[PDB]
């Protein structure tokens, strides 16, 4: 998004280069796993045919101009071997040029000389040596060229495309740390906020560090030698990035933090852009991390809802999932033209072309135009369309989804481990023997659930736990109980309570959970109303957001995100230490609730769930989080109180804004 | 010293080949005519 | 005391191929597959087992319309559900 | 032909070493005296 200004006085020269790179994209090296794009249900090659030519030219220029560093030797033998391999690379390049020129070596030997095909430093080194060595290496180069240009070409039937991949593969290993960028800084801070820890790692020494980013490994750092790298994180694990003047901060999902300083703001932006670009290629193509480096096209797509250059099969498949009702449509940029958008509408699947020119939008085959794509869509909404014998009216658009798999994303070995697991119908939990628990006193009643204090033996020993027992009169919903218990088994986060297992005792079923002594956040907010401060509230909100993001990544659904389900592990009111909270268990699902009980959860329950309970999905959480944010800022005041049930229903029905 | 050793470059052989993606095949119809109620 | 079948000891030799044949640990995990109540159809009575009743039945949408046997725990003995 | 090529055997280098088991350490006591009821 950098703005370039020309005022008749400025003069500058730039380069158009391929920046993002994945090592071992070619499959020649079998020692490591290859990389490939996803395909609709062999693997699609990563690069287009046209791009490979420009990449080849870029690599050749990098090698010849000595921009990339050549590896240093470890002895005399490999010190000569590297020069031999460079001469072989020059042979390969000149052979490629001769073949593409469509003429043999004897046809145009006028411009042949190996000097123009080696790094300048190596040329300078040879020039200082004896003439006899020069003559001998000339003879060796000529003999190698004569052999390759006549024997190998018929022996292997190598074509023009065949040599480029070999050139790039050889350059990948002949070069020092190829395809990576490394930054240097004098300060580096790593922080973690484990419970009661707040460990401020690192020291205030004057030693220097280096940070390196690469496609297949992520972010790594170490102290500069006067040592092996240590891993920090991979791209899907990051959440957001913030720039403070010239200090860059990186925040992970487990609340770990990294903070470092660079030379200036320009360096900070350059550093941030690389990570932001890699995130889109590896994690999600419909999102940007930092507001300061957002490309305009992604912002436009997010505002309007257009997909990227996605394949037609994916667009067709998406419409099938929504029932394929008449009037639904999908927008996506054309796979070949920089100014056309393919409105795919649905059985029939008709296509339409919208032409975009100098910021003016107009449907193909008409002369009227509009200044905004949204305006063009709105005008087109109310007319009736005619094509062949069928007429239809558009009703609603389809939108992308978080981490939606498509051919835009790139699969890698490291990212393979982050894929979700399939648990479509498996129910699994841990059994606790009835002899290891001791039941205590009554603590209160939940939603069709009773709670007692208790102790667990021989898991240390004599540990205190909370026991939740299903009501005897409501055993029909035992399937929901088992489903919730199975769901809670898969999560592992520092801001969610821990589930020990389930104990079977006669007809009863018991859930055993961790004990947090601070109590619900609601009562604490009620009592300490006057002492609360703004940073306290922001710290509370951040952790809840992080936990909900973690739940979203694994495609699980929590239906009771409210203040009553927030437990205080540390008040933090007294001193600089911040509060610490944990999120409780989902509890009884809304799917088994009556019509009246759905009303009393206004405005916490989403409207589409009130319309039909089967519509429950991950999107319901973003409404409850918004309601909870309002609940926090007013000291736990009851939202929308004093309203009767009919008024609450009218609130949802009339599409009015509930709270401001 | 080096005159006593002659060896072909290790990178001048080829095996198992490679391939990029060719291209996407262009295609698009249009039968758009509009009417107003 | 007497030896036991496949008793592990220093006499045995570990190899990569034999590593896959080792047993899995399921000390306390209980896992099974859920079947929705709309996919089964209950048939006629077939007889009684040990505190168990047996009926013929059919399973839908797993081909389709496949015949199965349904075993139901007795209502009066739910304490042994574990 | 072969006089133009001199190369050390690839198997004459060593790295990372190896080790067998040494032995078992003998030990055994005896304090056996028997009685009859
Ligand atoms: N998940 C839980 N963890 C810790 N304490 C809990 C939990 N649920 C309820 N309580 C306790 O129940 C009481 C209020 O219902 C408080 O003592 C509170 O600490």
């Amino acid at each position: 998004n950098r703005i370039i200004t020309v005022d008749d006085k400025t003069s500058l020269r730039l380069h158009y280069r391929m920046r993002f790179y994945f090592t071992n994209w070619h499959g020649t090296n079998d020692n490591e796993q290859s990389v490939w794009r996803h395909s609709p249900k062999e693997a699609t090659p990563l690069l287009d045919a046209s791009s490979l030519e420009y990449l080849f030219a870029q690599g050749q220029y990098d090698l010849i101009k000595c921009l990339a560093p050549i590896r240093d030797p470890k002895t005399e033998q490999d010190g000569h071997d590297i020069e031999n391999e460079c001469l072989g690379m020059a042979v390969l390049a000149i052979s490629h040029y001769a073949m593409m020129k469509k003429m043999q070596l004897p046809e145009l030997p006028k411009d042949i000389s190996y000097k123009r095909y080696i790094p300048e430093t190596l040329n300078k080194s040879i020039r200082q040596r004896n003439l006899l060595t020069r003559m001998r290496i000339n003879n060796v180069f000529k003999d190698f060229l004569k052999e390759f240009n006549n024997k190998t070409i018929c022996d292997s039937s190598v074509s023009t495309h065949d040599l480029k991949v070999k050139y790039l593969a050889t350059l990948e290993t002949l070069t020092k740390h190829y395809g990576a960028e490394i930054f240097e800084t004098s300060m580096l801070l790593i922080s973690s906020e484990n419970e009661l820890s707040r460990c401020h790692s690192n020291d205030s020494g004057n030693v220097l560090y280096e940070v390196m980013v690469t496609g297949n490994l992520g972010i790594q750092w170490r102290q500069k030698p006067n040592e092996e790298w240590n891993n920090f994180s991979y791209f899907p694990e990051i959440t957001h990035i913030v720039i403070k003047e010239s200090v860059v901060s990186i925040n992970k999902q487990d609340n770990k933090n990294m903070e470092l300083k660079l030379s200036s703001r320009e360096e900070a932006l350059s550093f941030v852009s690389l990570v932001d670009g890699y995130f889109r290629l590896t994690a999600d193509a419909h999102h940007y991390l930092c507001t300061d480096v957002a490309p305009p096209l992604i912002v436009h797509n997010i505002q309007n809802g257009c997909h990227g250059p996605i394949c037609t099969e994916y667009a067709i498949n998406k419409l099938r999932q929504e029932g394929s009702e008449e009037g639904m449509y999908v927008l996506r940029w054309s796979c070949t033209d920089f100014d056309n958008i393919l409105m795919t509408v649905t059985k029939q699947f008709k296509n339409f072309q919208i032409e975009v020119q100098k910021g003016r939008y107009s449907l193909h085959g008409s002369m009227d135009h509009f200044p905004s794509l949204r305006d063009l869509m709105n005008h087109l909404k109310k007319q009736i369309l005619r094509t062949d014998n069928i007429s239809f009216v558009l009703k609603r658009c389809c939108q992308p989804k978080p981490r939606e798999i498509s051919n835009l994303l790139v699969a890698t070995k490291k990212a393979q481990e982050w894929q979700p697991v399939y648990s479509m119908s498996q129910l699994s939990f841990d059994r606790i023997l009835k002899k290891d628990i001791i039941q205590g006193e009554h603590l209160g009643r939940g939603t069709r659930t009773h709670i007692y204090s208790g102790t667990l033996l021989d898991y240390e020993k004599k540990i205190k736990v909370i026991l939740k027992v299903l009501d005897p009169s409501h055993r029909d919903i035992s399937l929901a109980f088992f489903e919730a218990a199975s769901m809670m088994r898969q999560v592992s986060h520092k801001h969610i309570v821990y589930l020990y297992g389930v104990c079977f005792r006669d007809v009863e079923n018991i859930m055993v959970e961790e004990f947090v002594e601070g109590g619900p956040l609601d009562l604490f907010m009620h009592r300490k109303s006057d002492a609360l401060t703004t940073p306290w509230k922001f710290k509370v909100a951040k952790q809840l957001a992080s936990a909900l993001s973690y739940l979203e990544d694994k495609d699980l659904v929590h239906g009771n995100v409210c203040t009553k389900n927030l437990l205080l592990a540390r008040e933090g009111i007294d001193s600089d230490i911040g509060p610490f909270i944990k999120l409780s268990d989902p509890g009884i699902p809304v799917s088994v609730l009556t019509r009246q009980e759905c009303i009393e959860r206004i405005p916490w329950i989403a409207p589409e769930c009130v319309e039909d309970s089967k519509n429950l999905s991950v999107a319901a959480d973003k409404w409850s989080f918004g309601t909870t944010l309002w609940e926090i800022c007013y000291n736990g005041e009851i939202p929308l109180k004093d309203k009767t049930l009919i008024e609450k229903e009218r609130f949802y029905e009339s599409r009015c804004r509930p709270v401001t | 010293p080096w005159f006593q050793g002659v060896k072909t470059p290790r990178a001048l052989d080829f095996s198992e080949y490679r391939y990029p993606v060719a291209t996407f095949q262009p295609s698009g119809p249009e039968f758009s005519d509009d009417l107003i109620l």
